[PDB]
């Protein structure tokens, strides 16, 4: 298990931390989306902060997907419950939470849950990167993953407004990399005596 | 089934989390049930999956000035909701129902509420005057959505039945003090062996707050309600119009 | 070849037993010790007990025989039938020698229940009911006095025409059973089948040879003014002309072989229409005798 | 299945009688197929019924000006055809298939027709002149519809493939001498074990006259060609996109 | 709880049967007898005969050993590998001094078989594929003349990025393998193993990191100039700078292990492009020789 950022939203020094959870607080809590990212393991985004992100950005056969886990920070009296589904390749984000509802889903809690591990599951249809040569070809998707306002966010009077929920990110034994292909990075400063 | 398969949030608004409340009476899903009899040259089928996991309609909110909300079925089964793709076809319909209703409060919340089926639940509209003895029987009412509606009079339950005899039929007391669980089942209620997709509307679920809800200011003033339900045994069949291709 | 299959839904161990006829009760039960017996020792007060059992002299010794009462009456007027007991003057057909109710003689009539209030009060208590009917005439003048007459009863069935005039042959017919008795001979006792297309009384699409049904497309729930075709009555005064006396008939209804299903609350609220159980909106009432403070009484 | 469902009518323009013209080989459904392996987090399902019965799309005409005409798969297995109601959603296809040409005619017509099954069919478009290395495959060529395309210059296959050295394929000569009846079955050809819903067409159905219809002036001039097919062990998964609900 | 399942597609009886080893031929049949042997007796001439059997000198006895040639060679140059046994020269990579060809050196090469027509007319008769490959490497002046120098040779496997410069970091990598020799040095003889991310060769999406496949909405099959990205070849002139003679390289591929599948007719018109069969469909053309008449040759 490694801590999985999403909220890469800032970019500065100080603010550093906060790309690593995001907050669940009340202020809309029937209809509206979290946040979203793709399952691309070593093109760039959230998994590129990871392990297993930076293993496969040595080979060129990856999955990036599997299980992942969340863990709940709301104090001890914060009950909600929390929409999480998942999109198979070739398809749209739902554009309501009736709609992500169908297919796979599960419903979360605050009662006595503090965690919850979807897992993923692997399909491969099409084909990834057939170029005989670049710059003709740009056709490329994957399967999303969204989370939704399920229920508004409860709270006794006298407990905080605002809490966070980190994620972690992990796979098993199904899958394996595989065409040992160097990599290629920017970690040089030219000037190393 | 399980707890996944398009939806797989398992968490809403409180985030809970240390397992679940079910409450099992039943032996874990207590054997099928039976196909009856008929009397005429029409014979049904079965749809099998597809629509044996389960639903989550939308959530309702408590507040101090409500009143009470009601649903009719199988009305929330069509297009009127989260289904639709196997319920406007056919014509013929019956099946049980696993109904649980979750609710989730802090401990300093006080309220009780009431959840009962009513076989056969024909609304006599809000009347009041509206003089009808037999013209034409109102869909706009009786089919509001699949939200519910909220009621209008309470005590008379809409349609002069009183609310204080209400715990003849089923029912359990979804109260704020304790628990949030509730597990109904209900099984297949109709005079004729198999009902139609049609004005022939099975059972009604009603919902009625008697202790009010009420809290001290500062905490959260509003209460979802969850709504769960499980199609056991249902059947699809029967179709026959115009120009067929 | 085929790769898909599942249907689950059952539960398999300890589904039934093993058949016997015992119907006697036992001793069951005896007495389990808890604690110390105190009144406020701390935790609850008004503690409980228990018993054994023992079932009239059947069951245990039959030494001595002291019931509460000594055989004062029966203790079973509680069933179904014991309910439907009396048999209520439901029909009032009335025949005058000239006027405008009833000028030509006939007179149509059908079955119902909101002819009576109270009798629909009583009887809308369930959803599902299967019962027999039973009918007694008892004919008079307004004066009551017997005279000599002859008079013509007949039923139809539900789907069958209107005779609406003393020349319809519909009088004539031969699938409608008919009845000719004198009003000075004693009253016609006759029965009624159960007449109806399902396994329970409930309205709704049940009647006329079209459709019928809520929000109507392809048909009409008039029928002219006998809505609802089903079970009535037509009598007539035999003669080819007019009668020489006033008549007042009754009717009197009974069910016998009664079978409710599905209780639900009875009523709260006075009825307003037929078919339609409409009620005062604006003048919602209470439902007991209220009284002043809850304190005192 | 049997010869009935939704399309019961047995009886084509001849309204033919005395029995049917099948010729089987194979012993009355030899057996379910297999499942194959996957090198991914992808996994389908199967659907079961509701494709098991059979389908007859438009008859096409036969007339003395006639040059062939040509299918892709599945394009008529989608909502270009009778079906198209469990076809665009999932993502993977992969299915058997049992394929059934009825012609008719009476004793004084003369000429004769070939079936031939090509996998992989990939078309070279007219082409004359239209230099495309690879900018855009058409979509408007490719996937005519469910009543096939009438061929250009059918002796190069209008691909460039002589039409001389078709036989390799599986094969059956429609003779308008003797017989009218031609059963083929077709198992599933892919590199890939599964197939996509999208442009990975498998294999094409090609009819082409090679001997000329000819009468003589006054009886029929134009011999209808039906088409009949019954998919054989189909399968049907695969979906994840937007906003789910 | 479960009232519909339906799979079928299944048939019961003579599936398999005994196993067993024989692979040994034996007499089989004799003869049977028809009717009167006439030429023009009535129904049709030119009547039919049969043979028992026999399988050389394994099969009944070995006495005689009568072969049609008294061993001249052998009898099998009809394989897969047989068909596909000489290598071609396929590529002729040519280096100047100076000038626009290859003026930096640098020189980048990707495998393919549109370079010969005749070679893709051999291999197009199937659908599927599956061998492996080797290569040897051949360097001459203009005039044929041996020189002193040495060369780097590397591969590049698919999806790797184009070594455009003669100071690109890709010359240097540590995962695309490079060969290192003199020219001097015998031919580098080596091998390639099987690089296709299926069980055979088939173009569509396979290239490219991102999209590919028919109707392009998200990818370009151009990749730039490279299209089609797969194995691809790369030579310089080994020297901080330029080199002294002008170099001709040459390449020769080689099939091995070649397994085919889905046989299709092979070709009857002249080819147009890369990836894309056209044809001259205004200029169509006849297949054989045709004659004048046909009564006379
Ligand atoms: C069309 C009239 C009723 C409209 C629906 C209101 C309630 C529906 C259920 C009760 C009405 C039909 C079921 C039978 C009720 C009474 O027992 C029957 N009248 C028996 O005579
Ligand atoms: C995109 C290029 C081909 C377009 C489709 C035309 C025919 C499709 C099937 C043949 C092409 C791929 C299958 C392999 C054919 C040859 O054997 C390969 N080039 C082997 O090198």
């Amino acid at each position: 298990e490694t801590i999985l950022e999403v909220n890469n939203v800032p970019t500065n020094a100080t603010s550093l931390m906060e790309r690593l959870r995001f907050p669940v607080s009340a202020q809309a809590g029937k209809g509206e989306l979290c946040a979203v990212f793709r399952a691309d393991p070593g093109r760039s985004g959230p998994w590129q902060s990871t392990l297993l992100g930076q293993l496969c950005g040595y080979y060129t056969q990856w999955s990036g997907s599997l299980e992942v886990t969340f863990m709940f920070t709301g104090s001890f009296m914060a009950t909600g419950k929390m929409l999480i589904a998942y999109t198979p390749p070739g398809g749209p984000l739902p554009k309501d939470r009736a709609t992500a509802m169908l297919g796979t889903h599960v419903i979360w809690d605050f009662g006595l849950q503090s965690s919850v591990t979807l897992v993923i599951p692997w399909i491969s249809n099409t084909h990834y990167r057939a170029h005989a040569r670049d710059g003709v070809f740009d056709y490329y998707t994957t399967g999303l993953v969204s989370i939704w306002y399920q229920t508004n966010y409860v709270v006794p009077i006298g407990a905080p407004n605002t809490a966070y929920i980190i994620a972690l990110a992990a796979a098993q034994k199904n899958f394996t990399m595989k065409l040992c292909k160097d990599a290629s990075d920017i970690l040089q400063t030219g000037t190393i005596q | 089934s399980d707890r996944v398969a398009q939806l797989t949030i398992g968490n809403s608004t409180i985030t809970t989390q240390e397992a679940a409340n079910i409450i099992v009476g039943y032996g874990e899903w207590p054997s099928y049930c039976s196909d009856s009899d008929a009397t005429a040259v029409d014979k049904p089928t079965r749809p099998d999956v597809s629509v044996n996991r389960f639903y989550t309609l939308d959530t309702k909110l408590w507040e101090k000035s409500s009143k009470g909300w009601y649903w009719k079925f199988p009305d929330v089964l069509t297009e009127t909701g989260v289904f639709g793709q196997n319920a406007q076809f056919h014509y013929l319909y019956r099946s049980g129902f696993c109904i649980h209703v979750q609710c989730n409060a802090s401990k300093f919340h006080q309220g009780a509420l009431l959840v009962a089926v009513l076989p056969e639940y024909v609304i006599g509209s809000v009347a009041g005057g509206t003089g009808t003895e037999d013209t034409h029987p109102p869909y706009k009412q009786t089919q509001p959505g699949a939200d519910g509606f909220e009621l209008q009079h309470p005590y008379v339950l809409d349609a002069g039945i009183p609310i204080s005899q209400l715990t003849v039929c089923p029912h359990q007391w979804i109260n704020l003090r304790t628990n949030n669980c509730a597990t109904i089942i209900v099984p297949y209620i109709n005079a004729l062996p198999f009902d139609s997709a049609l004005n022939h509307c099975n059972f009604g679920l009603l919902v009625v707050p008697i202790s009010p809800l009420d809290y001290d200011q500062g905490a959260t003033p509003v209460i979802p309600i969850t709504i769960t339900l499980a199609p056991m045994c249902s059947e699809f069949a029967g179709l026959r119009q115009a120009v067929t291709q | 070849g085929d790769r898909v299959a599942d249907v689950i839904e059952s539960s398999i161990g300890d589904s039934v037993s093993r058949a016997l006829t015992r119907a006697l009760p036992a001793p069951t039960g005896q007495d389990t010790q808890v604690s110390s017996h105190r009144l406020d020792t701390g935790k609850v007060p008004a503690l409980q007990a228990a018993e054994i059992g023992a079932s009239s002299n059947a069951s245990d010794e039959s030494m001595i025989e002291t019931r509460c009462v000594l055989n004062s009456h029966s203790t079973a007027e509680t069933t179904l039938d014991s309910f439907f007991s009396r048999a209520g003057l439901v029909g009032e057909i009335d025949l005058p020698l000239e006027g405008t109710t009833n000028p030509n003689g006939y007179a149509n009539w059908d079955i119902d229940i909101t002819g009576y209030a109270q009798m629909r009060r009583k009887v809308e208590l369930f959803t599902y009911m299967r019962f027999d009917a039973e009918f007694t005439f008892v004919a008079c003048t307004p004066t009551g006095q017997v005279v000599p007459q002859l008079l013509q009863y007949m039923f139809v069935p539900p789907g069958a025409p209107e005779p609406d005039s003393r020349e319809s042959l519909a009088w004539q017919t031969a699938t409608n059973p008919s009845v000719f008795v004198k009003l000075s001979d004693p009253p016609a006792q006759v029965s009624v089948p159960f007449m109806s297309p399902a396994s329970a009384y409930q309205w709704f699409y049940d009647g006329y040879p079209t459709f019928g049904e809520h929000k109507q497309e392809k048909d009409l729930e008039y029928g002219a003014c006998p809505n609802n075709m089903m079970g009535t009555f037509s009598v007539r005064t035999v003669g080819t002309s007019k009668s020489k006396y006033p008549l007042v008939i009754r009717i009197y209804m009974r069910m016998k072989h009664v079978r409710a299903w599905i209780p639900r609350p009875m009523r709260n609220q006075n009825y307003l229409f037929k078919a339609n159980p409409n009620y005062a909106g604006n003048f919602i009432k209470p439902t007991g005798a209220s009284r002043t403070a809850i304190t005192t009484l």
